[PDB]
């Protein structure tokens, strides 16, 4: 978790959480 | 004669009970001779209390024994009331700057010889006369035998320490977000232990695997750079060159090392840094180092190396900077100028010096 | 419930043990693989005794004289473990070398002894130091010196020295 | 082949990825 | 662990220190090093018997 690696991991986690929320909403739509 | 207590050169052992000398047998079991000394038995040079005789022997004493079996001169030995190796010093009315300790105790004119490991140098040779040296040395540096504290100790000291808090916070946030129960918490914990909803679970599993791999890599990288042990290269190591507070280093006062640093130019601030904590005895500094008080004890070779190989906690690393030879002192042109030199050179060629060295300087640590 | 927590603790301990074992193995694999990099007589390895170096030369050859005249303490230190004759020292290298583990001596003979060593379990190391020459011993102020000197100089000029060299100086891959 | 070959390929890929990540981290540090 | 240790061996045996080195004093067949024919360097290396 050294500076850039930790920042990239956190950004990827946030992006994945948002994408998962969007995909769950879309799946619930249909 | 006047001698200073230095091991493994002369031993100081108190007389037993009535006044007899305890008998001792060496490694071979052969008798080891000893003589009687008088000096400040009380304590360090403070209150001058009783001065009961003690038993003395070692490396210098038997050398004097052999030196005395020829030229057959009767002798008595007594230590020095001061306890320092006779360097220059001034007074509150400094107009003479006379000699303290060993040299002064001989220079003032109440003793005959000096039988001790005193380094010969220019100004001593100017004021006093020496003989042909019988041992060569160069002063090295020592330090504690590192520290074996690296045993599952850096649980949260791998530079950045936010690993556990970050992992727990991320796991809790992911579990809360996925909560759309105790079973869910157990499943999330298993995701951290490898014990829509499906897509979110797969993404969380991938994230947990990535986090575990990254944590393993970080632990490996942290526990691959634990190798240190600077060990001090020499007197040219910049770390000791700059005077800092966490790496104090000093040397016994009123001795050869202090005069050698105080006279040679090199620099001044190193002498200033060393003068703060210069000790007052020869061996107590070793106990201070062994405790933790000091980390670099600048002192001459033979005694330092023997002490290092005595107790398996102190080792020396360096390049043996500066060089000199131990002598045998005596007054300015005494009638004993030639015979001591002749006998010492005959012994040096003969091999007797080798016998003494092998007898009183051997290894036990390894 | 509680069993899940116990299993999680066991898994955490297992992961920590695996990481520790990996780190220990990685540190160990970086250990002694280029050992005995003496590099010459200026290093802390050979200069002051780090408890177990056993030197040795010929008893009073040019090695002993030069060492005792330049660096005194090593004179005693070698002389306690100093062998009398050359075609003995390397033999002690075959004695599970706790006795002899250094045989400081002229590099030419050492290279020859490496060449003849078919087993090839020894490697000369350390940069050359204290370079000297050879010659022919004559009495003080004796005659005939100029004739022999010019003769050997001419033989060197024509390459007779190299003729004898490649006649005798062989090479073996080590 | 549910896991006769696909599982072996996945295991090989995972082991290679772990080794490569470890080597990359070691080189970086 | 072994793979990491092997990969850690970077920039090994790729640089030469100087005129004095085990590679230089004894090549066998693979480490040929040479210069240009009878130039200033050639007589210098021939001359100094040191």
């Amino acid at each position: 978790m050294g500076i850039k690696h930790f920042s990239g991991l956190f950004v990827l986690l946030c992006i994945g959480f948002g994408l998962s929320i969007l995909t769950t909403i879309g799946e619930h739509i249909v | 004669i006047v001698t200073i207590h230095q091991e493994p050169f002369v031993y100081v052992k108190p007389t037993m009970s009535d006044g007899t000398c305890k008998e001792e047998f060496t490694v071979n079991g052969d008798p080891v001779k000893k003589v009687i000394c008088t000096g400040p038995n009380d304590t360090s040079p403070g209150s001058p209390r009783h001065t009961v005789p003690q038993c003395c022997y070692g490396f210098c004493i038997d050398l004097l024994i052999k030196l005395a079996r020829t030229m057959n001169f009767t002798y008595e030995v007594h230590l020095v009331a001061d306890g320092k190796f006779g360097t220059q010093e001034r007074v509150n009315n400094s107009n003479k700057k006379e000699w303290n300790g060993m040299m002064g105790e001989l220079l003032s004119g109440q003793a005959d010889m000096i039988v001790a490991p005193l380094t010969i140098n220019n100004e001593r040779a100017q004021y006093i006369e020496f003989s042909k040296p019988f041992k060569y040395q160069g002063l090295t540096i020592l330090v504690k035998k590192e520290i074996p504290r690296s045993t599952l100790d850096s649980f949260m000291q791998p530079f950045q320490s936010t690993l556990w808090l970050l992992v727990g916070l991320s796991v809790h946030v992911v579990a809360v977000m996925l909560y759309l129960l105790s079973s869910a918490m157990w499943f999330s914990w298993g995701v951290l232990l490898n014990s829509s909803a499906r897509i979110l679970g797969m993404v969380w599993a991938g994230f947990a695997m990535i986090i575990v791999a990254s944590y393993t890599a970080n632990l490996a990288a942290f526990l691959v750079l634990d190798r240190p042990e600077e060990r001090i290269t020499g007197i040219n190591d910049p770390r000791l060159r700059n005077p800092s507070d966490k790496f104090i280093y000093a040397t016994v006062k009123q001795s050869s090392v202090d005069i050698y640093f105080r006279r040679q130019v090199e620099l001044s601030t190193m002498y200033r840094h060393m003068e703060k904590h210069n000790y007052e005895s020869a061996a107590e500094a070793i106990q201070a180092v062994r405790d933790n008080k000091l980390h670099a004890f600048i002192w001459d070779s033979a005694v330092l190396e023997f002490e290092a190989s005595q107790k398996c906690d102190l080792v020396t690393t360096g390049e043996l900077f500066f060089r000199s030879g131990f002598g045998i002192g005596m007054r300015k042109d005494s009638p004993w100028k030639q015979n001591v030199s002749l006998s010492i050179l005959k012994s040096h060629e003969n091999g007797f010096m080798e016998d003494l060295d092998k007898t009183w300087v051997r290894y036990q640590e390894c | 419930w509680t069993g899940r927590f116990l299993m999680n603790l066991w898994a955490i301990f297992c992961m920590f043990c695996l990481s520790t074992y990996t780190a220990n193995l990685a540190a160990v694999m970086v250990g002694e693989k280029i050992y005995e990099e003496l590099s010459g007589i200026h290093d802390p390895k050979l200069h002051h005794p780090s408890q177990g170096f056993r030197f040795g030369t010929v008893r009073e050859s040019s090695a002993e004289d030069y060492v005792r005249q330049s660096f005194p303490e090593m004179h005693e230190y070698m002389r306690r473990y100093n062998v009398p004759a050359t075609p003995d020292g390397v033999e002690y290298l075959k004695n599970d070398p706790e006795k002899l583990d250094a045989f400081i001596m002229d590099k030419a003979l050492l290279d020859y002894e490496v060449s003849i060593d078919a087993d090839c379990k020894l490697l000369t190391v350390g940069k050359p130091f204290a370079i000297e020459g050879y010659g022919i011993g004559l009495p003080p102020n004796s005659p005939l010196t100029a004739n022999i000197s010019e003769l050997i100089s001419q033989y060197k000029s024509h390459g007779f020295m190299d003729m004898l060299h490649d006649k005798w100086y062989r090479v073996v891959p080590c």
